[PDB]
């Protein structure tokens, strides 16, 4: 019932924070549901490069976005309590929905 | 400390002047690792001149045989002190006391032939626990000078250096304090031997450069040489008077402005503080206040209800001693940044002078001299692991592993009854601490301190601890439970069987020698040996200062 | 102060204090000398001495 | 009775003699000497008188 | 209309982004108004202290900027003294606070920023380009860097009409995205122009 | 932090006949003496035959 | 057909320090396993040791700061001898606030759960005004042995102490004959072993046979 | 440097530390790293060993091997004080010194120094094995006395080791050569000094 | 190597 949702972009950095989080979890309070993700989420912006003119220079970027939930089992008064200000991954915003 | 001492030891550390040693005594009211502030008992005390002594401790600094010549506070807070007592042990001091080197577990035993001749075989446990780990200091000095074609330039304004030799250095030479530096980088950038280079030819259309005329002059920044690790702990900038200040030495003048600004002022508020607890003390009786006085400012104590007697005489002599605090503290410091701010006279053709304290480290290694106080010296020879030592049937590893066969030839038979009589300190050590880790009650303590302190003939001693109420017996067994110390005299020693009435005290065998264990095979050693405590010094005869 | 700056910057017996133990210091300062001006040096005195 | 820091480590000390007088201070050649040298002392007594 | 950058191309893939941390929509303003204008008050201050790239990573309710330079001792002035100077003047703009992170390199003239602006630095007093560019880039050559193709602009010579041209040695990728190689430019303003600089400087590959 | 110099015999230089010579290399600085202490007190008497 | 040690009592006689007991082993095998496990667990066990510190006002170790009775030195050494558990983290930083009159304790640091200090009763340093505080980041990582400075700090706040990553302090063995089984000419091999509280015993008995066997997979089978 | 003992090592060779051997071997380390293919100039050769990089230690393995050095102590009095051994290289600063040797020094290990001193050319390195070796000189040259001799624990040792007593573990059993009798000493079945017949050949 | 190995089997 108690939700740890870990918003960021690239699943190339979050890889490793799945890591961190489920094993010192299992450290203290052993208690998880597992991982289970959310659909990529893409962020498509087409925009003209020329300065003055010429309307055909579209580039396509785009800021990607993921998602990942852990979902711990059990509120555990030891999870949370090592886990509480600590988080490997940095420039990412972590939601501790207990 | 030493463990077998001869009870010298205090006279020589008291007499001399490593120690800060108490003027008047008293209370005191702030230690700190710089200073140390005493408050003086009122039957010692001057009545004008209010008087609370503050002492400025002497921190690392170069001694002349560069050496590490600091002072650390070995007193508590609100603790007292008497009239001619230690405050600040000094360098090799401990308490009041003398302690050269350190006291070791020593052995002696042949071992497999690392100590032949004088050779001493050392255990790395002597190693990890950074016990004779001495810490020395050199001065590396650099002058600016009065050359032709101008003067020098200190800046680090310099080409050839790459971005690698300047990381170190700040935007003007000189090298920051605490920066951590190797053999052979620069602490003060000097472009100055300027000579000549040729442009011919393939070097003629090097001169085709960036439009500078030749490159003739060698470019070249005084990089220093190697040997010798360290960390930059005080930097010094002396300006002939004249020559411009460049940013470095203005921040060292801002420093010490700020530094001797705020130690005078802090000298107005604690003697001022002194004054007022005076006041305070004053007027406990005669016209007393006990809620009317802290209701006004505290700098009017004089006005209150009450005649002529000797406490207004005493509050007009005590607004006399203040008025001469507050001029005295405008003219002196007036007088503090005329010091700071001026010049100092130097050598002829001199710009500014430089100097770099590094701070080396250096712990032990194969090479270095130790020595006991008796004549036994050595090269320490082979730094054995932990397991190769012999040790005993408790599991103790002896730490020094010495060679028997000096002591026949060499006749310094002094030595061993010094490891017989430092195993029987270091007995009493261990039965005290066994006492006090069992947490037991003051009565025990006080009655194995009382059997350890009378054991022996008609002696000078003859303490008693039913006098030291419950508090100081702890304190007393906290500082034994390292080792037991003992004063033996010159020509009036401790005899043998004292020696061995004292070794039967504690648990340890009659004969001084235990049974050892071998650490390579594990297997005894045949024909038990001796072991014990020596007090070992480390010389300064080291191995990276020889080769 | 040429005579007196003289005999205390370089003398025979103005000598560098060894400053590396409070022992040295205070067994440096206690040193009665037999060399120096008015006496001998380590070629001059044989045995007796 | 013993001083404060005499009550820390109270050095235990064999030896028979009963001392009747007790070290004194050890650097009192050269402060003594030099105190007789300068010392506003005339008669011609101190050093530069 | 042509040369695309391998840098925007090769981000992430190959070599990490020049600002990595989370936002929402809403505070990407706030977040987005700190980067530029203290680069920009990095920028006038540590110009001469030969910086290669400045890595904002702020996290929420946080902010860390990575500094890359070769010369960070003269930045610190004593010390690690002007360091707060820059943490000072960034702390009450941004209403966080801004650590700073002077990360050095070894080595500053295998640097694509630095290349750049070692010709500007000595394009105000009138240099022969060719040779100027020619010392750098035979520095960098020799020193490992496997290739390079290196860029000046402007009116060069004291010139009037358009004039570019770019001094090939070794590899350069651009149809190969796996490869290693970085781009920068700075430009010069005088009393006769803005007289700019490109650089394409290759490292390796996988 | 588990993982130490395992070592291999590098040659077996067997002296002429009925003896040998085997030389184990790298241990740890203190290896050497635990696997030569070990295996000298073993094969002294552990070993067994007949005789 | 040799007789098989297999544990038997672990007796948690103190809170450093216990007695293993390996039983029972045919005659001569007492003194071969006792020495070599014994100069395994001196050697080389996995112990959780201190690495840097960085005091917030301090330059160098040298230094002093203020408000403080001891040196930064004093607290260096007052750190390296700090006993520390980690629980599955390669290396890891511990934080120090503490402000006020009195001691500086081993318990004021503000632990991350799976940090564990065994002895919170220690002493580092003695603050000593009523506004002077020390500030300290500790970092604190897993090892092998002795790792000094000398070998192995990019800043200038950054103070490196020596590396004494050793849990054991102290390992006896005493071999004793053997009365439980009927059969006699068997032995009894008891290890009284002298922890600092980061190791537990029967893992340190455990590690000490696994290097062992490891050692001699060199030439088995 | 300072002198110390290193009982590992025979007669023929002594201990010199690595810091000594790559600053007294520059131009060997130089003229190897040329000829290898490393470097070019000399100067890049220079910057290797001020930087001391992985790879000069074997070019220093190879310059050391075969090639003897003079040991000398510092009041040379007869030509036994200049000795030629071939070095062994040792982490430290000490020089080891094998201890039979230190006779023919009057060296003890007090705190004495010696010198180091490398034949630079091809008859040096010859004369310094055919005549000045450690190996040549075991006989001192103003009689015939050998001046090899075991000065000190050896000779400890020897006499605790031949030696008997009137009782011991083993007292006047019989061994079927000296290969058991150190297998009877090992085991804790005899003691060292024990009378006993054997079959010696 | 093999008797001692086996006597370390109830360890491991």
């Amino acid at each position: 019932r108690i939700r740890i949702r870990l918003k960021a972009f690239d699943h190339r950095l979050i890889d490793q924070a799945t890591a961190e989080i489920v094993e010192t979890a299992k450290r203290t309070g052993a208690q998880v549901r597992g991982p289970i993700p959310l659909p990529t989420r893409k962020e498509r912006f087409t925009v003209l490069i020329s300065p003055h003119v010429n309307k055909d220079a579209r580039d396509q970027y785009e800021i990607r976005t993921h998602l990942r939930l852990v979902d711990i089992v059990e509120p555990t008064e030891k999870t949370v309590d090592a886990l509480m200000r600590l988080d490997l991954a940095a420039g990412v915003d972590v939601q501790i929905s207990l | 400390k030493p463990l077998v001492g001869t009870g010298m030891e205090r006279a020589v550390a008291v007499d001399s002047g490593v120690t800060a040693v108490a003027k008047r005594g008293g209370v005191v009211q702030y230690v700190d690792a710089s200073r140390i502030v005493i408050k003086v008992n009122e039957d010692e005390m001057y009545p004008g001149e209010a008087g609370i002594d503050i002492y400025n401790l002497t921190k690392y600094t170069r001694s002349n045989q560069n050496t590490c010549i600091n002072q650390m506070p070995c007193v508590s807070l609100g603790e007292p002190v008497e009239r001619g007592d230690v405050l600040a042990d000094g360098p090799s001091t401990d308490l009041g006391e003398l302690a050269l080197g350190q006291n070791m577990r020593v052995a002696f035993m042949p071992w497999n032939g690392y100590n032949f001749e004088d050779s001493i075989l050392v255990s790395e446990r002597v190693v990890q626990e950074d016990r004779f780990t001495t810490i020395h200091i050199q001065e590396l000095a650099c002058v600016s000078r009065d050359t032709k074609l101008g003067p020098e330039e200190i800046t680090a304004d310099i080409p050839n250096v790459g971005e690698a030799a300047l990381s170190k250095l700040d935007e003007s030479g000189i090298v920051y304090i605490g920066a951590e530096v190797t053999g052979g980088d620069i602490l003060v950038g000097k472009v100055t031997p300027k000579g000549e280079t040729q442009l011919t030819p393939e070097e003629k259309l090097l001169r085709a450069i960036f439009g500078e005329k030749a490159s003739d002059v060698k470019d070249s920044s005084l990089r220093v040489p190697n040997g010798v690790s360290g960390t930059v702990i005080d930097v010094q900038v002396f300006t002939r008077d004249g020559v411009e200040k460049d940013k470095r030495a203005l921040e060292i003048e801002e420093m010490q402005l700020k530094q001797a600004k705020k130690d005078l002022s802090e000298e107005l508020q604690i003697l001022e503080a002194g004054l007022f607890s005076r006041i305070r003390a004053v007027l406990v009786a005669g016209g007393v206040e006990a809620e009317k006085l802290d209701k006004l400012p505290r700098d009017r104590w004089l006005e209150l209800g009450l005649t002529d007697e000797e406490k207004q005489n005493q509050l007009e002599q005590l607004a006399e001693q203040y008025d001469e605090l507050k001029h005295e503290f405008e003219k002196k410091l007036e007088a503090k940044r005329r010091k700071i701010t001026q010049g100092d006279d130097l050598a002829p053709g001199v710009l500014k002078i430089v100097k770099v304290y590094l701070a080396v480290k250096r712990r032990i290694q194969p090479g270095d001299k130790m020595a006991g106080r008796h004549g036994n010296k050595g090269v320490i020879s082979k730094i054995n692991p932990i397991e190769d030592m012999p040790y005993d049937e408790n599991g103790t590893p002896v730490d020094i592993v010495l060679n028997p066969l000096g002591v026949p030839s060499r006749m310094n038979i002094g030595q061993i009854l010094e490891t017989h009589l430092g195993m029987a300190a270091k007995g009493i050590g261990d039965k005290i601490n066994a006492m006090l880790k069992q947490q037991q009650e003051v009565a025990k303590l006080r009655e194995f301190i009382q059997r350890a302190y009378d054991l022996g003939a008609d002696v000078r001693q003859k303490v008693d601890l039913s006098t030291f109420s419950d508090e100081e017996v702890m304190r007393l067994a906290e500082n034994l439970r390292k080792g037991m110390p003992i004063a033996t005299p010159v020509f009036d020693g401790a005899k043998e069987a004292e020696i061995k009435e004292l070794l039967k005290l504690g648990d340890l065998p009659t004969s001084g020698q235990i049974r050892l264990y071998d650490g390579r095979t594990g297997e005894q050693f045949e024909r038990p040996v001796t072991v014990g405590y020596m007090y070992m010094l480390k010389l300064n005869h080291l191995v990276d200062d020889k080769m | 102060s040429a005579a007196v700056k003289e005999f205390f910057g370089s003398s025979q017996l103005s000598q560098f204090m060894d400053q590396n133990n409070p022992l040295s210091e205070i067994t440096h300062k206690r040193r009665i000398s037999a060399l120096g001006p008015g006496g001998l040096t380590r070629e001059r005195a044989g045995f007796e001495v | 009775v013993y001083s404060y820091t005499e009550k820390k480590r109270i050095r235990k000390d064999f030896g028979k003699r009963p001392q009747v007088l007790d070290v004194p201070y050890l650097l009192s050649i050269q402060l003594d000497s030099f105190q007789k040298f300068i010392e506003q002392d005339p008669e011609g007594q101190y050093g530069l008188e | 209309g042509q040369k695309v950058h391998p840098n925007g191309i090769r981000l992430g893939i190959v070599k990490p982004w020049n600002s990595t941390w989370f936002a929402n929509t809403k505070e990407f303003a706030d977040n987005l108004d700190s980067d530029f204008k203290v680069r920009q008050y990095l920028t006038k201050e540590l110009a001469k202290a030969s910086v290669s790239r400045i890595v904002i990573e702020r996290p929420a309710k946080s902010i860390r900027v990575t500094i890359h330079t070769a010369r960070p001792g003269i930045v610190i002035g004593k010390k690690g003294e002007d360091v707060e100077k820059l943490r000072k003047v960034v702390a009450d703009i941004a209403g966080v606070p801004a650590q700073i992170n002077i990360a050095e390199v070894r080595k500053p003239e295998l640097d694509a920023k630095l290349v750049a602006d070692s010709i500007t630095s000595q394009l105000e007093r009138r240099v022969m380009f060719r040779r100027a560019m020619k010392r750098a880039v035979q520095n960098a050559m020799r020193l490992g860097a496997k290739g390079i193709k290196v860029e000046v602009s402007g009116r060069l010579g004291g010139a009037e009409i358009a004039r570019t041209e770019w001094y090939r040695e070794g590899r350069v990728p651009l149809h190969t995205l796996r490869a290693d190689i970085d781009y920068n430019t700075s430009e010069a303003h005088t009393t006769y122009g803005v007289i700019g600089v490109k650089v394409w400087i290759f490292k390796g590959e996988i | 932090v588990t993982e130490f110099l395992k070592p291999r015999l590098v040659d077996i230089e067997q002296v002429s006949s009925t003896h040998a010579k085997v030389t184990l290399e790298p241990l740890e600085r203190g290896f050497g003496h635990t696997l030569g202490n070990a295996l000298r007190r073993i094969l002294l008497s552990s070993m067994p035959g007949c005789a | 057909e040799f007789l098989k040690p297999r544990l038997v009592d672990i007796e948690q006689v103190s809170s450093t320090h216990a007695k293993v007991t390996l039983e029972p082993l045919e005659r001569g095998f007492g003194h071969t396993l006792g020495n070599a496990l014994r100069r395994i667990l001196l050697s080389s066990m996995p112990g959780c040791a201190v690495t840097e510190v960085e005091i917030d006002g301090v330059l160098h170790e040298y230094s002093t700061k203020e408000g403080v009775q001891e040196d930064i030195l004093e607290i260096l050494l007052n750190l390296k001898g700090l006993a520390v558990r980690v629980q599955g983290k390669d290396e890891v930083i511990l934080t120090l606030n503490k402000s006020g009159i009195g001691p500086v304790t081993a318990a004021d640091i503000t632990h991350d759960g799976d940090v564990e200090i065994v002895k919170p009763q220690h002493v580092i340093c003695h603050l000593t005004d009523e506004n002077a505080s020390i500030s300290m980041r500790i970092k604190v990582q897993r090892g092998r042995g002795y790792v000094p400075a000398s070998t192995r700090e990019r800043p200038i706040g950054r103070l490196l102490v020596d590396a004494c990553y050793s849990p054991v302090e102290r390992i006896a063995y005493n071999v004793e004959a053997a009365r439980v089984e009927q059969r006699t000419d068997l032995d009894k091999l008891v290890i009284e072993m002298e922890t600092n509280g980061t190791i537990d015993p029967e893992e340190a008995i455990r590690r000490a046979a696994t290097i062992l066997a490891e050692q001699l997979e060199a030439f088995v089978d | 440097s300072v002198i110390t003992v290193g009982p590992y090592l025979r007669l023929h060779q002594c201990g010199l530390p690595k810091k000594m051997a790559l600053e007294l071997f520059k131009p060997f380390i130089y003229g190897k790293l040329e000829l290898r293919g490393l470097a070019t100039t000399i100067k890049a050769a220079k910057k290797m060993v001020e930087r001391e990089e992985a790879v000069v230690w074997d070019i220093l393995d190879e310059v050391i091997r075969e090639h003897p050095v003079l040991l000398n102590r510092a009041p040379t009095l007869h030509r036994l004080g200049i000795q030629a051994f071939e070095p062994v290289l040792i982490e430290g600063k000490a020089i080891q010194l094998h201890p039979l040797v230190c006779a023919a020094y009057n060296a003890d290990f007090d705190g004495d120094q010696m010198a180091v001193h490398v034949p630079l050319t091809l008859e040096a390195q010859l004369e310094a094995r055919a005549l000045m070796m450690s190996t040549n000189n075991i006989l001192s040259p103003a009689n015939g006395e050998p001046i090899i001799v075991p000065s000190q624990d050896v000779v400890l040792g020897l006499y605790y080791m031949t030696r008997d007593c009137v009782n011991a573990k083993g007292e006047g059993m019989v061994l079927t050569g000296p290969k058991e009798a150190e297998r009877l000493y090992r085991s804790g079945l005899a003691s060292l000094h024990a009378r006993v017949k054997v079959r010696i050949t």
